[PDB]
RNA sequence: GUCUACGGCCAUACCACCCUGAACGCGCCCGAUCUCGUCUGAUCUCGGAAGCUAAGCAGGGUCGGGCCUGGUUAGUACUUGGAUGGGAGACCGCCUGGGAAUACCGGGUGCUGUAGGCUU
RNA sequence: UGGGGCGGUACACCUGUCAAACGGUAACGCAGGUGUCCUAAGGCGAGCUCAGGGAGGACAGAAACCUCCCGUGGAGCAGAAGGGCAAAAGCUCGCUUGAUCUUGAUUUUCAGUACGAAUACAGACCGUGAAAGCGGGGCCUCACGAUCCUUCUGACCUUUUGGGUUUUAAGCAGGAGGUGUCAGAAAAGUUACCACAGGGAUAACUGGCUUGUGGCGGCCAAGCGUUCAUAGCGACGUCGCUUUUUGAUCCUUCGAUGUCGGCUCUUCCUAUCAUUGUGAAGCAGAAUUCACCAAGCGUUGGAUUGUUCACCCACUAAUAGG
RNA sequence: AACCAUCUAGUAGCUGGUUCCCUCCAAAGUUUCCCUCAGGAUAGCUGGCGCUCUCCGCAGUUUUAUCCGGUAAAGCGAAUGAUUAGAGGUCUUGGGGCCGAAACGAUCUCAACCUAUUCUCAAACUUUAAAUGGGUAAGAAGCCCGGCUCGCUGGUGUGGAGCCGGGCGUGGAAUGCGAGUGCCUAGUGGGCCACUUUUGGUAAGCAGAACUGGCGCUGCGGGAUGAACCG
């Protein structure tokens, strides 16, 4: 986050749903559906070797260090995230209230700070 | 046979497919359209650098 | 169809402001323009000789040529999809030094200063600009009295 | 309009400004033994009728007047043409207009 | 003679007032815009009554005339020849055009002037009636009968202002006693402290 | 303190009216022989320095006008983007963001560059 | 080309608006202008400052001439309007003619090709002003034109054919004669005796959406009705419906939907002319008016006109409308 | 304006038709000129063939600085232009009277003018004046030193530009991504619909524009049904 990013998310408010995710949600997402961009190829994060080859220069040798940088938005975020392929999440179990409108007017779009976790648990 | 006269409807979309390219930027432009008196003099300078070469 | 006259739609653009008619202050003339200096354009009605065409109004460029009383100047005009760098002969009165570049040049000079110092010391000074961050945590001392309760006023029809 | 007969101007050969006697220009008599006239007359001769076009939509009224500028010094006597803007009325050296006068 | 009012109701076009360009206009109907006892001091008629529009529409000059007349008639019968001052507040400048069909057809169809009409925003006052507060309900009944000439919907609101002023009635008498405000016929002059002081001396002397 | 010559920004410096200005300057002031120009030595040009600050100029004054700057007006009017929101239509309300203008009430009235004076 | 024709020129040009705060944008949309004028109304320099108003002075007067004071431009600068200007771009004097010769570069329209128009420089000869400078036409934004042919000017210029001379012609460079349907054929009518390719990109009947016009119907109640607004009516205003009139539109069909009236024949709508039942009347009875339920059953014979429509005679319970 | 054959397969910017599979990519109805408006060229859109570099550059984006803008609104006690209402003035002048011959004596008046106020307006009026937007910059093509040349310009081994030679790397906002470039090239130039702004017209499934997206080229679920609606 920063002014530069948040103004773009304002400009597309109606199409997205964002918020502040919790630690468990970060674990579930990375561990279960982690796939790195290695040599332009979507390859599965199954061993640490696959990380050491690429990110050894930032002392990033494992899933855990990765987590640490993400939660503590450390120095090497750009590289840690650009390494990660966009997360292919499924359709939401249970359903959605109403795609079109904002949360405050009883919808799903826009900033719903914490309730994103509930939504992740319903989509994963 | 009356017919529509002018519009600009799908034009933007045509232009942006291949891109609104910037002009090819380049250091060292030509010196075309530069005050001849000045240009004469610069030409004579480049002509006579040879004479004061040894000191350098 | 409209006409393709040179001064079409310039009823207000060139008109001089309120109580600022008359003579042109002499700084305009007596100030100097080097090559490669970034210069922004502003038409002026008093001098009809050497007015730029209204399209180039507002546009800012760099000076490729100099004469007694004028400067040729490079600008990027957009036409139907391609841009064209093209050069215009403007008499000085319609011109200002754009001050955008000066702050950057101040920052380079500041970094070379800030690098010479804090070099022998070994402290690593942040050179880069860093975007506006999320404000940190803090304490709000409610020293004493309590918050004033605001109530929505009831409606009343003035009209 | 009205313009004066003497005019001081340039000469290419002399290189200076010198006086010139001014007088308006006229069309010459068309030559019968030019090339174009021989060609026309040979094509137009014999049967076939009118071969080349005749222009019939005379729209505009006025000419550009031309000046024959004779140099005055006896060595030169070189003339040259000088074009001017369209004018309906025209005259040479007629009463250079006065200022601050009465109307009758 | 003239057309119905469905045709010229909604605020469709830009305003096209009389000017240099549009000349050859026939004159408007409503010329006497206020009536009653206009020659009257501020203190004797405190109570004001407004008729407020509530739709962005165009009212004709002819309705203005009919409504003024009917209000006059009722107040004459009720409160006598010298107990009020009506003031219509809507001067009609917008000009309306008409496209006549006499075989040319529809080509080059730009209209001649038919007549005038006044544009109205929400919350703009149409009519105002000043008299005493005693004759409040009779004023009401006049304006309620006048609603039927105009279209749409309009509310009948009694004003807080003392007469035709921008000053509330409760603090008014104190202000006039201490000579801030000074009657000046139908209007009233607000004295500030900014002028030269010898004027204040002339006032108190 | 304050001034002159030449200035930059060009009303916080303008306009109107009243009061006070030590010293040198600035001014007004007396003349037409020559240079110069006039209907007219009034203006312009030239030669003087007895008298005077009356005026000009400067500074100060005015519950002054104006101009400049603040608050209030107003989170109103207006508006970018959204919705199977309302409403017979006109038009209106909400979310997300941007955000003004008079009246009214306060405050201000030239800054300054070079060279050279007076108070020796 | 809101069918074509008749009518306009929106067929090349320019100002303001329409334009939605860069620029660019359309309609036979609006308000308007152009095919010229200038020996100076162009060029330098100096010196003057305008419109309007006030108070005075023989003839003198609302208005003739002189004078003081105010005077941010309220006048004027050939022309259309818009922008611009005060010891000036205005007005008055003095001297002049850069409205000359000549390479290329650039801008405007734009295909970013031309013409035109203009802007910055440069080299010559000049003009003026004490001098710094200013000036290569009209204060700015419009006032104009290709190939081919002819014509004039220009060099001790080139060729004119096996060589040499001399006339003539052809060359070369720069202006002019003109194309306004204005990027430029040289051009009058008719066909109901007609012909061919095609067109629903395009009309004349029907069908569709709209309803100005026409037809019908409501609200308020100033007045008529003696009186009494509302038995019966209802002005100045205002809200609706219908598609049997008329117009506006062109989506469908031009490898063909048989285009006006009458005759004959069925059914259907109701906004009820009469009949049945009932309310109200300025309803005594009679006769006559207004309104509700209601369209099951009826609504004529003839003279004149191609007529639908119109007008008239005769009976009738009634001679209603679609 | 007869009949037969030949020139004759006579021309057509106009109708009509045009023979196997799969795979890959995929449009336009707009600019300017034309006796051009049922048609062409010309730019535009498209494909194919490749080529030079890659494992510093670019972007339909924001942020931070910095300029530009004259619509909505608002304003008329500020300019211009219309416009209603009463107050105070004296003559700056005048019409009807009435005691006055008349008379700026007076007399009732009512008139225009001047001063403070007050109701209402503007596509071709505006001092003010937004939101959305259009530009330029955000470093090696840069900074800093030492020194030569000049027929240009100049009181001045002055100014300016141009010439050589060294020295500085935390590469100097956020985010994303492989770029550049050259040939040849067919078809199209009859368009239309919806949210918003908007012009003529009483309006129209009418005529004419801007911005963006769709149909045409595209099937699917829903809206019973439907080219364009919602997903
Ligand atoms: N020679 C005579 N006498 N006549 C009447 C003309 C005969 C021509 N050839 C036939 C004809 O009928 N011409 C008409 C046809 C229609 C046309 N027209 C009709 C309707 C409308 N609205 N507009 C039209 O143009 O008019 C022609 C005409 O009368 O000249
Ligand atoms: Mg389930
Ligand atoms: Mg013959
Ligand atoms: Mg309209
Ligand atoms: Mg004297
Ligand atoms: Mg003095
Ligand atoms: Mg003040
Ligand atoms: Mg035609
Ligand atoms: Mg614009
Ligand atoms: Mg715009
Ligand atoms: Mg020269
Ligand atoms: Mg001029
Ligand atoms: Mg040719
Ligand atoms: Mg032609
Ligand atoms: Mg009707
Ligand atoms: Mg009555
Ligand atoms: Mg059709
Ligand atoms: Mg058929
Ligand atoms: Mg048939
Ligand atoms: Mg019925
Ligand atoms: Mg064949
Ligand atoms: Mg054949
Ligand atoms: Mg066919
Ligand atoms: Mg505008
Ligand atoms: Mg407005
Ligand atoms: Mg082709
Ligand atoms: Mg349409
Ligand atoms: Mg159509
Ligand atoms: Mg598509
Ligand atoms: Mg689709
Ligand atoms: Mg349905
Ligand atoms: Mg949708
Ligand atoms: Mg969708
Ligand atoms: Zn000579």
């Amino acid at each position: 986050l920063n002014k530069a990013s948040i103004n773009m998310l304002r400009i597309v408010e109606p199409y997205i749903a964002w918020g502040y995710p919790n630690l468990k949600s970060v674990n579930e997402l990375i561990y279960k559906r982690g796939y790195g961009k290695i040599n332009k190829k979507r390859i599965a994060l199954t061993d640490n070797t696959l990380i050491a080859r690429s990110l050894g220069k930032y002392n990033i040798i494992c899933m855990e260090d990765l987590i640490h940088e993400i939660y503590t938005v450390g120095k090497h975020f750009k590289e840690a995230n650009n390494f990660l392929w966009p997360f292919k999440l499924s359709s939401p179990r249970g359903g959605m209230k109403k795609k079109t409108t904002h949360f405050v007017e009883g919808g799903d779009a826009g900033n719903r700070e914490d309730q994103i976790n509930r939504l992740i648990r319903r989509m994963n | 046979a009356k017919s529509k006269n002018h519009t600009t409807h799908n034009q933007s979309r045509k232009w942006h497919r291949n891109g609104i390219k910037k002009p090819r930027s380049q250091r060292y432009e030509s010196l075309k359209g530069v005050d001849p008196k000045f240009l004469r003099n610069m030409r004579f300078a480049k002509k006579h650098n040879k004479k004061g070469l040894k000191k350098m | 169809t409209n006409t393709k006259g040179k001064r079409r739609g310039t009823r207000y653009m060139f008109s001089r402001p309120f109580r600022k008619h008359g003579v042109v202050p002499l700084a305009t003339y007596m100030r100097i323009y080097k090559k490669g200096d970034i210069v922004d354009i502003k038409g002026m009605g008093t001098v009809q000789k050497g007015m730029p065409h209204k399209c180039y109004h507002g546009k800012t460029g760099r000076v490729y040529n100099v004469t007694q009383h004028a400067v040729g100047i490079v600008v990027n005009k957009q036409v139907k999809g391609k841009i064209l760098a093209k050069r215009i002969n403007v008499r000085i009165e319609h011109i200002k030094h754009s001050k955008s570049r000066d702050s950057f040049l101040k920052r380079v000079k500041e970094n070379d200063q800030k690098k010479k110092e804090a070099k022998e010391k070994g402290t690593w000074v942040q050179l880069k600009r860093q975007p506006a961050p999320p404000r940190e945590a803090h304490f709000v001392r409610t020293n004493g009295k309590e918050p004033e309760l605001l109530e929505p006023i009831p409606y009343e029809f003035m009209a | 309009v009205n313009v004066p007969k003497t005019r001081r101007t340039f000469c290419k050969k002399c290189g200076k400004h010198q006086p010139h006697k001014v007088t308006q220009y006229k069309k010459g008599k068309d030559s019968l033994y030019a090339q174009g006239k021989r060609r026309y007359d040979r094509k137009q001769s014999g049967y076939g009728g009118q071969t080349k076009p005749i222009f019939r939509k005379k729209a505009k009224t006025t000419k550009k007047i031309v000046l024959r500028l004779e140099c005055v010094e006896p060595n030169c006597r070189s003339k040259r043409m000088l074009a001017i803007k369209r004018c309906k009325h025209f005259e040479l050296g007629g009463d250079k207009k006065r200022k601050g006068q009465v109307i009758q | 003679g003239r057309r119905p009012a469905r045709c010229y109701r909604y605020c469709k076009n830009k305003p096209y007032p009389k000017s240099r360009f549009c000349r050859g206009v026939p004159d408007a109907k409503i010329r006497i815009f206020d009536l009653g006892r206009k020659k009257a001091k501020v203190d004797e008629f405190p109570l004001c009554g407004h008729m407020v529009s509530d739709e962005y529409e165009q009212l004709s000059s002819e309705a203005l005339e009919a409504a003024r007349i009917c209000a006059n008639k009722y107040m004459v019968k009720s409160c006598g020849k010298d107990g009020f001052h009506i003031r219509v507040r809507l001067h009609p400048f917008h000009v309306i055009r008409i496209n006549k069909m006499l075989q040319t057809g529809m080509r080059g169809a730009f209209g001649k002037p038919q007549g005038t009409v006044a544009r109205v925003h929400i919350g703009q006052v149409i009519m105002s009636i000043r008299t005493k507060l005693q004759n409040k309900e009779h004023v009401v009944e006049a304006l309620r009968r006048a609603k039927f000439k105009f279209p749409g919907r309009q509310k009948i609101h009694i004003s807080k202002k003392w007469g035709f002023t921008k000053f509330n009635a409760d603090e008014f008498e104190d202000m006039v006693a201490e000579k801030r405000l000074i009657p000046d016929g139908c209007g009233v002059k607000y004295i500030p402290n900014r002028g030269p002081l010898d004027k204040w001396r002339a006032l108190h002397s």
